[PDB]
């Protein structure tokens, strides 16, 4: 964005107007999450200090790195990549309400990458892997979306929502995008029954 | 050289060597119909504002004019304009009889319905508040001495706050050829 800026012609009789205010704004929107993120990593030393139970204690004290690295800067493993993700859908929801509330993409594509590596070099298990995405879940779980409207509340009655998780489907090169990933997401769906995540997979003649 | 003229410079005679008085009422039956109608298309707003106006504002046949009509009462006399700078009446309504360049004078209830019913409604509405709110800090500099625009630099000066738009020719011939009837009718 700040590039972008740059490369306007400040000068010229309109780009000040056309152009500048969306980029300080985009410029601006990027310090509002990464301000948002960086208290959490306080928030995370802080209770640290202040919690006896050792585990528990270096727990948080991962979640302080892992809060100060993502989403500023690219995520270096699984546990940055979902906890990026994890920041990004938050936001999105002080950002505005998307109807359903905000959808998750394709989990088992974007994380591949990073669980691949980490699984790889021994600093995860599927096991690990799949407790951190029913966290995810556990805390969805607790945001209601709130119809104030009497139509909307008609039209989603019970707290419906609908926060998609895609698994499955086809790469961007048409050809099946299956991987371990997937599978252990409809693992977990049996395995630790519930209402969140609302998975969907996507089908194809192969 | 009067021989002739006694009608013209009866009305002339009444009105020279006065100060003209603001008057208050085609802002007046403006707002009060503009803060009916927010949201709407603004031309559509604009056209109720005018129908209001027509239908409510005191009309006036000047005495001894052969013309009937005026926008405002006898004398010489202004008229007022909230939506371009409504926000200067606090600051500059006190100061227009005394004003060293071209005052004006106002009646004390004039006055009251002025900075009462009408000023309130355009807080935050004008078009001064909007342009001096986002023009980018780069133009300000150049453009307004003070934070809250009301004093020019008389550098790179904006004409906009002061005047509704550039001079203006409408087709007159249009309207007596035709009439507002046919004109409708279109
Ligand atoms: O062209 S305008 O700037 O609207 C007015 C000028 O003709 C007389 O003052």
């Amino acid at each position: 964005a700040k590039a972008k800026l740059a490369g306007l012609d400040l000068t010229n009789s309109v780009d000040i107007w056309e152009k500048k205010p969306f980029l300080e704004a985009m410029i601006i929107v990027c310090d509002a999450i990464m301000i948002w993120a960086k208290r959490h990593a306080q928030l995370a030393r802080d209770t640290a200090a202040a919690t006896s139970d050792p585990v528990r204690k270096q727990e948080l004290l991962r979640m302080a790195d892992i809060c100060e690295h993502v989403p500023a800067y690219p995520a270096r493993n699984f546990r940055e990549a979902v906890q990026c993700q994890w920041f990004v859908q938050m936001f999105s929801r002080i950002e505005q309400k998307a109807s359903a509330i905000i959808s998750n993409g394709r989990m088992d594509q974007y994380l591949y990458p990073y669980y691949k590596k980490d699984i790889e070099e021994g600093t995860l298990t599927s096991e690990e892997a799949k407790e951190l995405l029913e966290c995810m879940w556990v805390d969805m779980a607790q945001f209601i979306d709130l119809y104030i409207n009497p139509t909307g509340n008609e039209f989603q009655e019970g707290y419906a929502h609908w926060e998609a998780v895609t698994v499955g489907g086809q790469t961007p090169e048409g050809e099946d995008a299956t991987n371990e990933l997937s599978y252990l997401f409809l693992e977990s769906k049996r395995e630790f029954p519930m209402t969140y995540p609302d998975l969907a997979v996507r089908i194809h003649s192969r | 050289n009067r021989q002739g003229r006694e009608r013209v410079y009866k009305i002339l005679d009444r009105i020279q060597f006065t100060v003209p008085h603001v008057d208050i009422e085609r802002a007046r039956y403006f707002t009060e119909s503009m803060r009916q109608t927010e949201g709407e298309l603004l031309t559509l707003r604009w056209a109720k504002a005018l129908k209001n106006v027509a239908e409510k504002m005191t009309v006036y046949i000047t005495p001894d004019q052969l013309l009937a009509g005026r926008v405002g009462q006898l004398g010489r006399y202004g008229i007022l304009y909230p939506e371009i700078d409504g926000d200067f009446y606090i600051e500059v309504m006190k100061d227009l009889p005394n004003r060293e360049k071209s005052p004006f004078q106002i009646d004390p209830a004039a006055a009251a319905i002025l900075m009462e019913e009408i000023a309130p409604y355009w807080e935050g509405k004008t078009y001064h508040e909007h342009l001096n709110k986002v023009l980018p800090a780069e133009i300000r500099g150049v453009t307004y001495h003070d934070e809250r625009g009301l004093k020019s630099k008389f550098v790179v000066s904006e004409t906009s706050s002061y005047r509704s738009a550039l001079q203006w020719v409408p087709d007159y011939e249009k309207a007596m050829k035709r009439g507002f009837i046919d004109i409708q009718n279109e």
